[PDB]
């Protein structure tokens, strides 16, 4: 067949940094036909295939739930938390970082008023969280940033006041990806175009590494054709949901004597699952049992299919879930 | 035969869910059935999902 | 009167803008119209509950 | 026998104590699921005779 | 508000009596999102007489 | 990667059903919601355009 460098190899000729948020990079060596197939196999690789970080859990000092409106606040408890949705913070290499906010007096609560952590890099310090009308009104929250896979509904998320009111999320960096045609202007021949990708990232992942990563994903999506030493099995999962309701049966199904029927129940044993979880080495310590009271149980468990030293599922059964 | 009365409200935040009806002012009655993902959602030149 | 005003805006004037397909990638033949419409979400009656 | 509402209930559980703590009533704003307890009730049955 | 109108949407929210309408001039004391109090100048400036 | 950035499974060829000398089968099980139309279009414009051969 041949196969010996018949096409041109794309190379970074020049990048354009019009802004610290948006960039306009471009490749030069592009044949007529690869300027569309490579743009379409990337437009859908940065709309959900991007990590990022966002706010999820928040405490608020004073408010109990999304109903209780905090005093000294112009807006309600709702709107003041919707602002945190726009609050974007890039983390160095952590998944659980707790940030504390504290201030007093009048003036819009900026993002620069929060604690200054080394691993925490504020994107937009001029971000407004809440407006304080009363000079005697204080505001404090425990805004922590995680790392999901883009957007986390509050309805899906949310006893005693611990985490209390929570907010949505938006880990997804860029919210829109576009591609243009444009004919390249080389010095070799004429039939050559340029990809040119435009990205509008919130300010967490720089465009230069975001676009390259996109193509990298496609590369790994083809490494099986480049003949590489990667011998890994695809998906060998076997799903067939099953359980053992017979384990939920009391100990009164093994036919025991009055003696054992009084010793076990006295040792917090009402079901057969509460006994199997233990071991016949610690039950000998109790001055109310023995070895013949354990070997007799295992004898009956042989027919049921149970034995000491086995894990349990869905246990305990239906109880008094708080 | 009653000592006292205890009233307790029950506020529910009904969110969007496929099954309701939408109509503006002209009479464009419709109904949502399937939510179209963003991945397979075409856009303009500048890149703006519908 | 409106046609004269449509002269400005961004670039188009007829309303039909070129739409790029996110599925196949090929541009849709004969551009479609894109604009703002005033709709409304009518209350979901409980008489049609499951 | 006329029943009464109070936080201190002689129940064998704790689920009914986690909510009701404000002496009979419960705090405002929270989150769980349908099929729980809103107002603690103590109504003896069988003339307190098993 | 819709991008386009006729100029009759304002006269509706007025006669209907939806928005609060002051019946006397004066400054505003508090502007809580649940309660608003306006002090008038009909009595001598006193913490408990106005 | 080593820095744990992928977090997704990458498809790979495993078996090639050779029923003939020209016609065969190319399966690809490991797929996600989106890559199904990605690979199906990134190669569609190649096997029907950028192909040597002779006639």
């Amino acid at each position: 067949q041949g196969s010996v460098t018949e096409f041109l190899k794309p190379r970074l000729v020049d990048i354009e940094q019009v802004s610290s948020t948006h960039a306009k990079v471009t490749l030069e060596p592009l044949e007529r036909g690869f300027g569309h197939t490579l743009g379409n196999a990337l437009r859908r690789i940065l709309l959900s295939s991007m990590p990022g970080c966002a706010v999820t859990e928040v405490e608020i000092d004073g408010v109990l739930h999304e109903y209780s409106t905090k005093e000294g606040v112009q807006e309600d408890i709702l709107e003041i938390l919707l602002n945190l949705k726009g609050l974007a913070v890039r983390v160095q290499g952590k998944d659980e970082v707790i940030l504390t906010l504290n201030k007093s007096g009048i003036g819009p609560v900026t993002a620069a008023d929060i604690t200054h952590d080394g691993d925490v890099e504020i994107v937009k310090p001029q971000h407004v969280i809440c407006h304080l009308t009363d000079e005697n009104a204080s505001i404090s929250m425990r805004i922590k940033v995680q790392r999901g896979r883009g957007y986390v509904p509050a309805s899906t998320r949310i006893e005693r006041p611990i985490g209390r009111l929570l907010v949505d999320a938006c880990y997804s960096p860029v919210e829109r990806i576009a591609y243009n045609v444009e004919a390249a202007r080389v010095e070799q021949r004429t039939d050559l175009d340029k990809l040119v990708i435009e990205m509008e990232t919130n300010g967490t992942i720089d465009p230069e590494e975001a676009i390259r990563r996109a193509a990298t994903i496609l590369a790994e999506q083809l490494e099986a054709f480049v003949d590489l030493r990667d011998v890994r099995q695809p998906e060998v999962k076997e799903e067939k949901p099953e359980f053992d309701p017979i384990l939920l049966r009391p100990v009164d199904d093994l036919e025991l004597t009055v003696r054992s029927a009084n010793c076990l129940k006295a040792e917090a044993i009402h079901y057969i699952g509460d006994l199997v979880q233990r071991t016949e080495v610690e039950l000998l310590k109790t001055p109310n049992l023995g070895k013949k009271s354990l070997t007799e149980i295992k004898d009956v468990l042989a027919s049921r299919g149970l034995s000491l030293g086995m894990r349990l599922e869905n246990w305990p059964p239906a109880s008094i879930a708080d | 035969g009653v000592l006292k009365i205890v009233k307790v409200y029950l506020a529910v935040k009904r969110r969007i869910q496929p099954g309701d009806k939408m109509a503006g002012r002209h009479g464009n009655k419709g109904v949502i059935s399937k939510i179209n993902p963003i991945e397979d959602m075409p856009y303009d030149e500048n890149g703006t999902p519908v | 009167e409106i046609k004269e005003l449509l002269k400005l805006g961004d670039l188009p004037t007829s309303g039909q803008i070129r739409l790029y397909d996110g599925r196949t990638g090929e541009q849709f033949e004969r551009p479609v119209t894109v604009g703002y419409m005033y709709m409304l979400k009518l209350n979901h009656l409980v008489d049609d509950k499951m | 026998g006329p029943e009464e509402i109070t936080a201190d209930i002689p129940n064998v559980g704790e689920a009914a104590l986690s909510k009701l703590d404000e002496s009979g009533i419960v705090y405002i704003g929270a989150e769980v699921t349908g099929g729980d307890i809103l107002v603690g009730k103590v109504t003896p049955k069988g003339e307190t005779q098993l | 508000k819709p991008l386009v109108g006729t100029g009759m949407e304002r006269a509706v929210a007025v006669d209907s009596g939806v928005t609060a309408v002051a019946k006397r001039g004066g400054v505003v004391q508090y502007v809580d999102a649940s309660r608003i109090v306006i002090k008038v100048n009909e009595d001598e400036m006193y913490p408990g007489e106005a | 990667m080593q820095g744990s950035v992928t977090e997704f499974l990458k498809p790979r060829l495993v078996d090639i059903e050779q029923v003939s000398s020209t016609h065969a089968k190319v399966t690809l099980e490991p797929l996600e919601r989106g890559f199904g139309h990605t690979l199906g279009n990134a190669l569609r414009r190649i096997l029907l355009s950028s192909m040597p051969g002779c006639a």
